RNA sequence: AUAAGGUGGGGUUAGUGA
């Protein structure tokens, strides 16, 4: 079952795997992001309210003046979209914010305010987006790419190996905040725990411990265990858990209960620990020299003298054991050390800190952070608070809190934004534990640590920057706030705000320009994931591994699609089915798999939560029950594929397409080719250029409906209806009654986009694909836009092709073509240029536009109007004059003495110059449109008046048709009220429709409805005039322009471009080609039937560049064409519906298990016919990515045709007239042409302009410039013996003014005689360093 | 300069000059006012940072910016770096009289000429048009000629038709690594606007026709035209400067055509008749009465110059094919016959051209090379060499070899299930048996392909080499190898992992079938790692050449003969196994230090100061001499140079 | 430990921080001396 | 010959098979 519209051309589909869940809406990232940017959301997270509530309320500098927040309300735009595309404005809505200002009384921060006030003040504009998601900034169409960046949180790294060449790893811990100061912990080979702040100089960690107000026994309390010696009978006997005896040899004969367990010579095994704890004793004796190797934990002081016996972090001496032995302190606290297990690392870190108390530690923090200034108490204190404890100057996101509490194994995902002590202490514990051997560091390229941003996050961030900077201003003006005289727009300036946000969308690393030459161009330019930008990487200092793919990329990032060149792998593109997390990670779909049953629900998985589970791969043959027919099945556990059991599984892949992007889901038979030529297939496939006559591709991939719809370059029926009125320009739909709203009945009118200039100077245009008197469906295509056909996306065209070397015109990769192709004109495209002519008012007067000119012939004057402007449609060539612009050089504008003597003598004088806008050289074409913008208060010209009234007339035509139809709805509603309550069907239409209130009707709500419909009638009248007149005020007015220009005249020139030997055109498999020779028809190869082939490729590209999918594609295209022309063979031959019905019924059965399963029997015998002439040019055939057709089916479908099974037909040359031995492969390949045409690549320069800092020719083509003779081919010249060549070319042809002038004279005098002179760039060099303090001269 | 409008694109230098004299004058007025030492102290420090901020910004601890928060440019960086004047505007300048566009083929040219478009020609030679146009008096004054070359009158096509008669031009491709990247041609004017290019130049340029652009130049003066035709002209360079191999080797498809020419199916039309001369063989082919790959005893006649360069006729009845006797007519006079009596792979035709250069000089090698290009595309096109999906043949034993292999990893795997083996041992045994089974599939598909053709021959049956298109394209040496067809028919490889180690499960499938999801996923790991390495590897390699071209830079062969007796001792190198580089190539073309004592005990074979060309190398090659002390450039006693007798041969001349 | 503070502002603060703020009657004292 | 022309940023093109 289908739409009525889908039955115009149903596509044959292969594919065994039943799809369970379709594609999502494609533009979902941009739309839910920036949708989430502006809406009235409560509860702060996430949005604008997070910005305002995050910063408001704001008080003065304790002057008890405070402003607060109420609400915001964003107004409508002043302009629509496409007019803003015309004029150059920002498509942007105003920002109106209700604040509130109070002022507290004196001696009363807490007291009642004396005065309040509230106004809704204005703060700049922010751009909207279109429903195609783009932004419009200054006439242009721009797209912001989402940024991949490192999630804030805490991380652990080795930096193994290569540092210090000692074979020893390090371990370092890093905190990344969302906004604030970095903080890094690390070790050394000498094994001390060092800390640095914001990548600065190195300090030991215990100084930041003392900075957090901790004493020494607290430190050694935390980071270690208490190890208990006690003064006892003799030699300070030991309390011991024999767990501590693991991993060390018995230093003495370790013995207890009078019993020797482990002697000297044995390590105490876990067997021996089991002996001891089996006896379960702790009170043992060590000899006293065991204690001299130990470090006391706490500080035992003397009792009598009250003095320090011994401090912490110092190794015991036996004499100190005597000093405490005579003291009588019975307890002795020490710490545990095992270099295998619990190394005493931070002890020596407490040795190398020179500091003692809180305050000095604060001093060296203050001195390392602001170096070179005298220390101060509270500057150090408040500085140290402002590095980590400030709600302004420091923040973790809630994402960062989530990553944090996950990382240190906490419980609840929420918490503070700034951090506290226990955070840091736990971090140091964790890093110590990795130093010990438990836990592990984590790779960065794991996708659980990379977070995507989006639009609204970044616009939020820039907006926060603007608000706090303008708040620095506001707090300044408020602390000096003179009361009762300030309304809150003297503190508020919108110009910092609008300066910040228009700075952002103007110039960013991520607000990059949109390329528009393809629906697939934009639709892959919006799903781009960059890793560059602010807070991002650089293209030149990323390693190989961050460019590399990671086994967490599966299903979330496309593996194969990346730009080749200077940034490979940094500009990754998103998958198909992937969505984003609430938090901003990459969630991916799966199927819930129960015990033996694959549940058909979907279920999203993050990155790190995936790894616990085990995943059924998509192409696993289950049999209708959830039950896989096998007992082992290919699954993946943790980044590895291995064969697992039948019941271990947890989840299944949704579909076979989730591994790839849309950029390669269009590739048919993608699985049969190498990744290199696949990558080149995608990226070259993007750059295709739309043709004149679009055409469907035979070997489709099933995605073409989705990308055709979701690209909004087609126009889709918003509601189900019936066609009323077809036109080439507009289209009119009668809305069906069920979807018709009860109030406001109405109809649908869509206005198609005609010929307009793209971003890339190409023709974008929409065509009606529907007939009249026809039911349409809600959500169905109506307008074929550019490179769209019948709701299907179709780039280039498909043609007959064959594989043989043919006289070397297909030597490397050059492509020979027949003349039939260009005779059908089926690669011809349209290009559109936009040219402008300005009119600045300078000193010595304005400038003029008219057809008055000095001293050119009447040839260019023939093709202007009376105003000096070319007519619409006058075909021009290069060098022609579009608009005659002249300057009055020598205009006077003097005193009335002048105007007196002008009245006396006449006005003859002050006429000179010309600066007419001329057509660029070598281009030609046809004018299709003129735009004129006029500065206000300047007199509009005649042609501006005609185009002005023409726009006016169009507008009143549109509103007039609106009032015709809605008026018909209202008075026809009045006939729909005068059915009951006095119908007069003869007397309703005698007088016209206006006096339908006042027939004989009772005193009820129906005559009342006649009255309020006379009301609605009246606001149709009056509102009709005010909308029409407001439109007159829009079009009539003089619009703003740049300061100093009077009028700008835009000219649209239209070029037709066919094809020429030297153009790049290519298939969909990385098979490039420059087209070599357009060779007449008679020399083509041709079959016995007589048909020419059209394009002859080269067989040598196949075995090296392994892309066999082109020849499989070629066979299948041969089969499809065989079916379609078999149909048309039965169709130009007269034949009834039955034979066609049976035949193409068979042609949709086709062997194996498919999802297609359709019948012809449910049809009208006319949509059978309509579909039959849709099939007479070929049969559209789908193919999924990995579940496409096999060899047996394609041989079967060739067998349905009359083509031979091998697919290699014999040929005949058109020149020899005889058979090639070894019959060759033919078939149909779908091919593209690319917009590298040779017309703008070809360039030369004899002698042009010169640069001024060095007399050297300019670079580039647009500047009519020469080539660079780089130094490598200089090395190639002196690699030969060519002496005169590079002296000549290096000097005369380039640098000396004298040598090139004289040599120019010698050529025009027929002499060839160079003159050396001296290169000018040497002269600027040595007078440059001569301007530096260096005496340099040229000697004798 | 101004930008578009009333604003002005500033220079940095003018900005900091403004700063420094503002600084100076304020310091002067402060000295006038007798300020305290704090202020004038501070100001002098400001002048210090001002002046060095002029000299070298950034070498002081923090730089300065004017706008865009971006550090402005001092005088020091105006010299250093990738766009200071040395590498930017002194070694590489932009040049007039140049053009640039996209290349294409046009094989009908001879190799001493190239295609050139009419528009680019009419732009590049405009002053010559002015000169001869003044000479003929078609227009007297200059601006008349300006509008004549603008308005396109028909007379000028005769004129630039005339002046491009013998005026050479240069071509350039942008990655100009070694010195064959610049060669010269004689332009033939072309309707259209792309540059047509002879095919044999493409391999020397490494310029595939995927869309490479090339640039051209014109030597203006007379002496440089003589340098072009004398040295830059493409007929000069046929041997590499790196080695004496020809670089005008036929590239890819002509060798397919010739390989298809000299072959034989075992029974064909005209099987084994007789014939007196190759013209009759041509009549038999174009008359279509015998097959092309069909053997026939013919009469041929040849020449040789054993005497004083003297060419002698002699003849016989060789047994050969048809097509060997066909392309025998293109070969010039001084060759042996048996140069063409085989299947003529890319190597055989390469050394064919090489010995043609060694024996018959220059010009017959040249015109011979053009002619074999013509017949190469002729019979390649008439051959009709396709490809098909049915051409790739799956070995039927593949399924069973994989089957026993997975049984074996089940056996070692169950040795690890009960833990009889360790991890790395199971690892290594599994990866070894996958290596072994992989090789079994490799010679499985090779043995299936290479000789699959089994046919009658006027009798019962006989095997011979295969007429499969792939096996011809790999066997002839056109493109690809056994490794790439191994990746087509048989299983492909064991792909590495991102760690740099190797994955235990091989990619069992092949490209003719479908790969799965994950095999393809592993493969795109390997590919991305590959071409990323190409990017950064290019970046390093250019820097290596950029460096050591500077350290040499200066050594010029300036003298004849140093007259010394030092030098080094050449021996054939042996790795420790086979000789991996023989004697005769390390010796070839380097003049000895002392005389070659023959190992006849006290016999002088070769004197002490002789060039060793091929005859001498065969001479001591026969006497099995093991070592020769030779003159080297490390021992040349020349001041500021190298004598030629310490260096030896040109290797392209 | 004067940390090469190449900002001249920083050291300029280090000199101007020597003299403390005078009250307004000390201005009477000094302008008296003037 | 009146189309000219600095500085940043972005996008793209062309550069192996063992
Ligand atoms: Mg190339
Ligand atoms: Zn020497």
């Amino acid at each position: 079952v289908y739409s009525y519209t889908e039955k115009k051309r149903i596509r044959k589909d292969f594919g065994k795997r039943p799809q369970v869940l379709d594609v999502p809406y494609l533009l979902s990232i941009q739309l839910d992001s920036f949708q989430k940017f502006i809406e009235q959301d409560p509860e702060g997270q996430y949005g604008l309210e997070a910005a305002f509530r995050s910063v408001f309320p704001i008080q003065s500098y304790s002057g008890n003046s405070e402003l607060q927040y109420v609400s915001y309300r964003l107004g409508e735009p002043v302009f629509d979209v496409q007019e803003c595309q015309i004029r150059g404005v920002t498509y942007s809505a105003p920002l109106r914010v209700k604040l509130r200002l109070v002022i507290y009384e004196r001696e009363a921060p807490e007291g009642t305010v004396k005065d309040i006030k509230e106004q809704e003040v204005y703060m700049g504009e922010i751009p909207l987006m279109t429903d195609n998601g783009t932004f419009v900034i200054n006439g242009t169409e721009r797209v912001i790419v989402s940024q991949l960046h490192r999630s804030p949180g805490v991380f652990f790294d080795s930096d193994k190996g290569k540092t210090h060449s000692s074979g020893k790893v390090l371990y370092n811990a890093r905190i990344i905040p969302y906004r604030g100061s970095w903080l890094d912990f690390e070790f050394d080979p000498k094994d001390n725990l060092f800390v640095r702040i914001d990548r600065r100089r190195k300090l030991p960690a215990t100084i930041i411990l003392r900075a957090l107000n901790y004493t020494t026994e607290q430190i050694l309390d935390l980071f270690f265990e208490k190890v208990i010696f006690e003064i006892r009978d003799n030699k300070l006997q030991m309390e011991l858990v024999p767990e501590r005896l693991r991993g060390e040899t018995a230093s003495f004969d370790i013995e207890a209960n009078g019993k020797v367990y482990v002697e000297k010579g044995r390590r105490i095994t876990a067997r021996h620990i089991r002996q001891l704890e089996k006896d379960d004793v702790k009170l043992i004796e060590v000899p006293v020299e065991y204690i001299a190797g130990k470090v006391v934990a706490k500080d035992y002081i003397d009792e009598s003298t009250g003095e320090l016996i011994c401090a912490a972090n110092m190794e015991l001496s036996l004499d100190l054991l005597a000093k405490l032995s005579q003291s009588g302190h019975k307890r002795i606290e020490t710490l545990f050390t095992n270099d295998l297990d619990h190394g005493p690392y931070i002890s020596e870190t407490l040795r190398v800190d020179p500091t003692n108390d809180r305050l000095s530690a604060l001093v060296e923090i203050y001195r390392m952070m602001r170096p070179g200034e005298p220390p101060t108490r509270e500057a150090a204190e408040s500085l140290f608070e402002n590095l980590f404890f400030s709600e302004d100057r420091y923040d973790l996101s809630a994402v960062g809190r989530m990553k944090f509490n996950r990382s240190l194994l906490r419980e609840e995902i929420e918490g503070s934004g700034i951090l506290s002590k226990d955070d840091i202490i736990d971090v140091m514990k964790k890093l110590i534990d990795i130093r010990n051997g438990k836990g592990e560091v984590d790779d960065i390229d794991h996708l659980g640590n990379r977070r995507i941003r989006s639009v609204g996050e970044m616009a939020e961030n820039q907006f926060r920057v603007g608000l706090v900077r303008v708040e620095r201003a506001v707090k300044e003006r408020l602390s000096l706030g003179d009361l009762d005289t300030l309304m809150p727009q003297d503190m508020i300036n919108a110009k910092p705000i609008s300066a910040a946000v228009k700075e952002f969308f103007g110039s960013s690393q991520l607000s990059q320009f949109m390329d528009q030459n393809n629906p697939l161009s934009e639709i892959t330019h919006k799903r781009r994931i960059s890793a560059l930008g602010p807070g991002g990487l650089t293209r030149e200092r990323a390693g190989f591994e961050v460019r590399d793919v990671h086994p967490t990329h599966y299903g979330r990032v496309c593996p194969i699609e990346t730009p080749e060149g200077p940034n490979i792998g940094l500009i990754n593109s998103l998958s198909v089915y992937a969505q984003t997390n609430e938090y901003g990670f990459l969630e991916t779909p799966y199927r819930k798999v129960t015990d033996g049953v694959v549940t058909d629900e979907i279920h999203y998985l993050s990155a790190i939560e995936e790894g616990n589970y085990v995943i059924a791969q998509a192409n696993s043959n289950l049999d209708e029950e959830g039950h896989f027919v096998e007992d082992l099945v290919t699954c993946r556990s943790k980044g590895e594929s291995s064969l697992f059991s039948r019941d271990q599984v947890d989840y299944m892949d949704v579909s076979t397409q989730q591994v790839v992007s849309v950029g390669a889901s269009l590739i048919p038979f993608l699985e049969h080719d190498d990744a290199n030529r696949a990558l080149m297939g995608a990226n070259m496939q993007r750059q295709a250029v739309p043709t004149l006559r679009a055409d469907k591709p035979l070997v489709g991939t099933g995605m073409e409906r989705a990308v055709a719809v979701d690209s909004g370059v087609t126009a889709v029926a918003k509601r189900g209806g019936v066609v009323q009125y077809v036109d080439a320009s507009r289209i009119v739909i009668k809305v069906n009654e069920d979807e018709m709203y009860p109030g406001e009945a109405g109809i649908d009118i869509y206005n198609l986009t005609k010929y307009t200039r793209s971003n890339q100077n190409t023709c974008i245009n929409q065509m009606p694909c529907v007939s009249l008197g026809e039911p349409v469906e809600r959500g169905d295509v109506l307008a074929d836009g550019p490179s769209t056909d019948l709701g299907e996306l179709a780039l280039g065209q498909n043609m007959r092709v064959a594989f043989m070397p043919w006289n070397g015109y297909n030597f490397e990769d050059s492509i020979l073509v027949s003349e039939r192709v260009v005779q059908e004109d089926r690669f011809t495209t349209i290009h559109i240029q936009e040219l402008a002519c300005v009119s600045r008012d300078t000193k010595l007067g304005p400038e003029e536009i008219t057809a008055d000119i000095p001293n050119v012939g009447e040839a260019a004057l023939s093709k202007l109007d009376e105003s000096g402007i070319v007519y619409i449609g006058a075909e021009v060539t290069g060098g022609d004059i579009l608009v005659g612009k002249v300057t009055p050089k020598g205009e006077t504008q003097l005193t009335p003495e002048e105007k007196l003597l002008r009245a006396i003598f006449g006005e003859k004088a002050s006429d000179v110059k010309d600066s007419s806008l001329r057509v660029p050289n070598g281009v030609s074409g046809t004018v299709i449109d003129v735009q004129v913008f006029t500065r206000d208060g300047v007199e509009k010209d005649k042609r501006a008046l005609e185009i002005e009234e023409m726009q006016l007339k169009q507008a009143k035509k549109d509103l007039s048709e609106e009032l015709q139809i809605l008026e018909a709805g209202l008075f026809s509603r009045i006939r729909a009220v005068l059915v009951a309550g006095g119908v007069e069907a003869e007397k309703l239409d005698k007088l016209p429709r206006d006096r339908w209130l006042e027939l004989g009707l009772t005193d009820e709500e129906k005559q009342n409805q006649l009255e309020q419909l006379a009301e609605q009638y009246d606001e149709l009248k009056h509102e009709f005039e005010k909308k029409l007149e407001a439109k007159r005020r829009k079009i009539t007015q003089g619009d703003d322009l740049a300061p100093g220009v009077l009028k700008i005249v835009k000219v649209y020139l239209a070029v037709k471009r066919r094809i020429q030997p030297g153009d790049k055109m290519a298939g969909r498999h990385g098979n490039k080609g420059v087209i070599s020779k357009i060779n007449p028809i008679e020399d083509m190869p041709y079959d016995e039937n007589g048909t020419p082939v059209d394009i002859v490729l080269n067989p040598l590209g196949v075995p090296s560049r392994m892309n066999i999918g082109q020849i499989l594609e070629t066979h299948l295209g041969m089969a499809a064409k065989g079916i379609g022309d078999k149909i048309n063979a039965m169709l130009k031959q007269q034949q009834e519906v039955a034979k066609l019905r049976e035949f193409i019924q068979r042609a949709y059965d086709l062997g194996a298990d498919v999802r297609q399963k359709v019948d012809l029997s449910t049809f009208s015998d006319e949509e059978v016919m309509r579909l039959a002439e849709n099939l007479r040019k070929g049969m559209p055939i789908a193919t999924p990515v990995f579940d496409g057709a096999k060899e047996a089916e394609i041989k079967e479908l060739l067998k349905l045709g009359d083509l031979p099974t091998s697919g290699q037909i014999r040929l005949y040359d058109g020149r020899t007239g005889e058979q090639f031995e070894r019959p060759v492969t033919v078939g149909y390949m779908y091919m593209l042409k690319l917009n590298h045409l040779v017309d703008d690549k070809m360039h030369a320069r004899s002698t042009g302009s010169y640069s001024l800092v060095t007399q050297q020719p300019l670079g580039g083509k647009a500047q009519f410039g020469g080539q660079r003779f780089g130094e490598m081919e200089v090395w190639a010249l002196e690699a030969y013996g060519a002496a005169y060549t590079l002296q000549e070319m290096l000097t005369v042809k380039s640098d000396d003014v004298n040598g090139r002038t004289k040599m120019y004279k010698n050529i025009v005098d027929g002499n060839h005689q160079m003159e050396p002179g001296m290169p000018e760039s040497f002269n600027v060099l040595l007078k440059e360093i001569r301007s530096l303090g260096i005496n340099i001269e040229l000697e004798d | 300069v101004p930008l578009d409008g009333g604003r002005f694109a500033t220079s940095d230098l003018n900005d900091l000059y403004r700063r420094v004299i503002n600084r100076n004058n304020r310091l002067k007025r402060l000295l006038d006012l007798a300020a305290p030492d704090i202020i004038v102290r501070n100001e002098k420090r400001m002048l210090q940072e001002a002046v060095d901020a002029l000299l070298d910004n950034g070498r002081r601890g923090r730089a300065i910016t004017g706008s865009n928060k971006r550090p402005l440019k001092s005088l020091a960086d105006m010299i250093k770096g990738k766009q200071g004047r040395f590498r930017q505007n002194l070694l590489g300048k932009r040049v007039d009289y140049s053009g640039r566009s996209v290349i294409t083929v046009g094989p009908y040219l001879r190799l001493h000429q190239c295609g050139l478009p009419k528009k680019m020609a009419l732009e590049l030679f405009k002053p010559f048009i002015y000169g001869k146009l003044e000479l003929r008096g078609l227009a007297t004054t200059i601006k008349a000629a300006k509008k004549m070359v603008e308005r396109e009158e028909a007379v000028v096509w005769d004129i630039l038709d005339e002046v491009i008669r013998e005026h050479p031009v240069l071509l350039n491709r942008a990655p100009t690594l070694h010195r064959l990247g610049i060669q010269a041609f004689e332009p033939v004017l072309i309707e259209g606007k792309a540059i047509q290019l002879h095919p044999l130049v493409c391999a020397a340029y490494n310029a595939d026709f995927d869309g490479d652009q090339m640039a051209v130049h014109v030597p203006l003066t007379l002496e440089a035209q003589l340098e072009a035709r004398a040295l830059m002209m493409s007929t000069n360079n046929i041997l590499s400067p790196a080695n004496g191999e020809p670089i005008i080797v036929p590239s890819q498809d002509v060798v397919l055509g010739l390989y298809y020419m000299t072959r034989d199916c075992v029974n064909a039309k005209g099987e084994g008749m007789v014939l007196t001369g190759p013209k009759e063989a041509e009549r038999l082919y174009r008359s279509g009465l015998a097959s092309l790959h069909a053997r026939v005893k013919v009469r041929i006649t040849e020449y040789e110059k054993d005497a004083n360069g003297e060419l002698v006729a002699k003849t016989s009845l060789k047994d050969t094919t048809v097509g060997r006797a066909i392309l025998w007519m293109i070969v010039p006079k001084g060759l042996p016959y048996s140069i063409v009596n085989q299947a003529l792979g890319k190597k055989a035709i390469s050394k064919m051209l090489n010995t043609c250069y060694r024996i018959l000089g220059l010009k017959p090698t040249v015109i011979f090379a053009d002619q074999i290009m013509y017949t190469g595309f002729a019979y390649a096109a008439r051959s009709g060499a396709s490809v098909g999906i049915d051409d790739m043949v799956i070995p039927e034993k593949k399924h069973e070899i994989i089957s026993e292999a997975e049984a074996e990893v089940a056996e070692i795997q169950e040795q690890f299930q009960s833990g009889l083996v360790t991890a790395g041992e199971r690892y290594n045994k599994v990866i070894d048996i996958w290596a072994a089974a992989n090789d079994r599939v490799s010679k499985a598909m090779m043995d299936n392909l290479q000789t699959e053709t089994v046919i009658n021959r006027d009798g019962q049956e006989e095997k011979q080499v295969s007429f499969n298109s792939i096996y011809m394209m790999a066997d002839s040496g056109a493109r690809g190898s056994a490794a790439q067809i191994r990746q087509l028919a048989g299983m492909r490889g064991l792909m590495a992992k991102p760690d740099g180690s190797i994955i235990e499960t091989p990619i069992t499938a092949n490209f003719r079938e479908g790969l799965n999801v994950l095999q393809y996923f592993i493969s795109t790991h390997g590919a991305r790692k590959g071409l990323a390495d190409t990017a950064l590897k290019t970046a390093n390699s250019g820097y290596l050449t950029r460096r050591l071209v500077d350290v040499a830079q200066d050594l010029v062969v300036t003298e004849d003969d140093c007259g010394t007796h030092e030098g080094i001792m050449m021996t054939p190198v042996i790795e420790g196994g086979d000789v991996k580089e023989p004697l005769r190539d390390r010796v070839l073309g380097r003049v000895t230090a002392e005389d070659v004592l023959k190992p006849g005990t006290a016999d002088i074979l070769v004197p002490r100061n002789t060039l060793l060309h091929e005859q001498w190398c065969d001479l001591l090659e026969e006497n099995s001499v093991d070592a020769v002390k030779v003159r080297s450039v490390v021992s040349c006693d020349t001041d500021f140079g190298v004598c030629a007798h310490c260096y030896g041969r040109d290797l392209a001349r | 430990e004067i940390g090469r503070t190449t900002d001249p502002v920083r050291m300029y603060m280090r000199e101007m921080g020597t003299v403390e703020l005078l009250t307004r009657e000390g201005e009477i004292d000094i302008a008296k001396r003037i």
